């Protein structure tokens, strides 16, 4: 009956001054906007369509077109930037917020999934669904006793919708919004459903990916033990975003670091920096950079949980990007670290490793490398090891490639390099 | 991110 | 001295 209709025939039934006749043609144009084929979303824009939708999402008396018009809204609204524009420039946005306290809970759930598609585009149209109150009727719809009492899709599309009003930056969510929202996404990090916890935990990791007050705001809640518990998880959906908002939190003070500490994160590092996911692999070296980047306290840590080894190991083979990050790893540990620590580090035989990666082809890592053996080189120092160190590097063809850096393209690479030289192979 | 309903 | 933090843009950015 309503497939396959062409844009034209669509028009002349929304067109028509008959409901039912409009009805018809609305589940025609979703219907066509549903296909998984190259849907005609601009030539439906094109036709006007948009405006047509918009105000059949306020009769109130016809649920049925209520319903197909938010349904070929969202089609639209899912689209491209330009896309997602018309509908918003058709008036959806307030349309779509009334419908959120609708009686039919697949309306209600359909104008969920809109304005999380509108928010979705970017930070000013998140910032506009803001402004037009969307956030209390929103989280109006999860003020219930128990989560496990909401049909599953529904709650999955309120934890999305609500990622997306947290997702972003320049500028980074409203701090009130966040603080409004905060105490419903960490009740969804607790709940039992893995979608609803992957995308509680996204929210959770866009939120810590700021400025340390950013930070604040999150770890204040008490949701890091119940991050770290998911960073144990077995589905990859859900350890993914729980290592990112963990890698977040530990960009910030030495405090909040410490609290990633005391929830037991290292405990799950001899997997995560193992993980066959080379993307797990890599922002778990990214973590643990960060935390070496932490006191001589934070650094002992590292240490009795055994994890210097992981990191000679990631240092040793790995993808690129991880070899990268466990380079970064070794200078902050070794730019933090006690004489005992850096020691310790050596006899773990991160010397080897270290100068095999001074053949990539990559200035940064380079630069990283040549500043964690002047920090090994001041620690030897200050023991009068310095030789035994000197005859390390030369034994496994490290001094080879030190003197062939001193003709390096870089300033800085040829400086540290002539400078170690000239200091102790000489 | 954007999602379709199909 | 000490290591420098980096956020997730500045590592892989």
């Amino acid at each position: 009956g309503t497939v396959n209709w062409s844009v034209e025939d669509i028009v002349k039934g929304i067109n028509s001054n008959n409901l039912e006749s409009q009805l018809q043609a609305t589940q025609a144009a979703r219907k066509l906007l549903s296909r998984e084929k190259q849907p005609p979303i601009d030539n439906i824009i094109r036709a006007g369509l948009i405006p047509k939708f918009v105000s059949f999402l306020g009769k109130t008396d016809c649920s049925p077109i209520q319903f197909e018009s938010a349904w070929a809204l969202t089609n639209i609204a899912s689209g491209t930037s330009e896309q997602t524009k018309a509908v918003v420039d058709g008036g959806a946005i307030p349309a779509f917020i009334s419908l959120l306290a609708s009686p039919h809970a697949h309306i209600s759930e359909q104008a969920v999934w809109a304005l999380g598609n509108i928010a979705g585009d970017g930070s000013a149209f998140r910032d506009l669904v803001i402004k037009h109150g969307a956030i209390d009727p929103l989280l109006a719809l999860l003020a219930v006793p128990d989560l496990s009492t909401l049909a599953c899709g529904y709650l999955r599309n309120l934890t999305w919708t609500l990622s997306n009003l947290c997702r972003n930056k320049n500028p980074a969510p409203p701090l009130d919004a966040v603080e409004q929202i905060l105490p419903t996404l960490v009740r969804l990090l607790h709940h039992n459903d893995p979608e609803v916890l992957a995308d509680s935990c996204w929210a959770i990791s866009y939120l810590t990916d700021g400025p340390n007050e950013r930070i604040e705001m999150v770890v204040k809640k008490g949701v890091v033990p119940q991050l770290v518990k998911l960073l144990g998880a077995t589905e990859l959906p859900i350890v993914t975003p729980a290592l990112r908002a963990i890698g977040n939190i530990v960009t910030g003070t030495d405090e909040q670091t410490q609290k990633v500490i005391d929830a037991g994160a290292l405990a799950v590092f001899p997997s995560l920096l193992t993980n066959p996911k080379t993307n797990i692999q890599k922002e778990a070296t990214w973590t643990m950079s960060n935390i070496t980047a932490g006191r001589q306290d934070q650094i002992q840590q590292v240490v009795n949980h055994g994890l210097v080894p992981f990191l000679v190991g990631v240092l040793s083979k790995a993808d690129f990007k991880t070899q990268k990050e466990a380079a970064w790893a070794i200078t902050n540990y070794t730019s933090g670290g006690t004489v005992e620590q850096i020691v310790y580090l050596v006899h773990c035989g991160i010397i080897e490793p270290l100068m095999n990666l001074l053949s990539a082809k990559d200035t940064k890592i380079i630069q990283v490398i040549l500043d964690a053996i002047s920090n090994i080189f001041q620690a030897a120092e200050k023991l009068g090891e310095t030789e035994k160190l000197s005859i390390m590097i030369e034994e496994c063809g490290g001094l080879d490639k030190i003197e062939a850096l001193q003709r390096h393209e870089n300033e800085s690479v040829y400086k540290a390099s002539l400078n170690l030289i000239e200091k102790y192979f000489s | 991110q954007k999602r379709s309903f199909s």
